[PDB]
């Protein structure tokens, strides 16, 4: 459930697949790349929950720099249905 | 497979980010790996 930051980076690059991971790694220096390939090489099995957790945190971080302009309704819809399911969500916001 | 459906959704967003800027992904890789 609590994932070390080195494993998070390895899970993300495995999830990208080799052609896209290699392109990402060209933005990193030689010594960083060598440590990352060692973490990737010993990553073992990735659980579905690890993968989903890493991807969720990654997306939040990547959008941090982005200016937001509305879109709040779709955002609230996803929050409500993940938190409570759509049938309960309908009643929370009041029939 | 509902759980699989939301995984493909997350992967699609990841793909979209990649096609816009691989360097934004590298930045988060850096952040994570060094603590």
């Amino acid at each position: 459930k609590k994932i070390d930051g080195r494993r998070k980076a390895a899970v993300l690059l495995v999830a990208l697949g080799p052609e896209k991971a290699a392109q990402v790694m060209k933005h990193l220096d030689e010594e960083t790349v060598e440590q990352l390939v060692v973490e990737i090489a010993n990553i073992g099995r990735v659980t579905p929950e690890e993968k989903k957790q890493v991807l969720e945190e990654f997306l939040s971080l990547a959008k941090a720099k982005e200016m937001i302009s509305e879109g709040g309704i779709e955002y609230a819809k996803k929050v409500l249905e993940k938190a409570f399911g759509p049938e309960r969500a309908r009643k929370i916001i009041e029939r | 497979m509902p759980e699989e459906k939301e995984l493909l959704e997350l992967l699609e967003e990841l793909e979209n980010i990649f096609s816009r800027s691989p360097s934004d992904i590298a930045e988060i890789v850096r952040l994570w790996f060094f603590e």
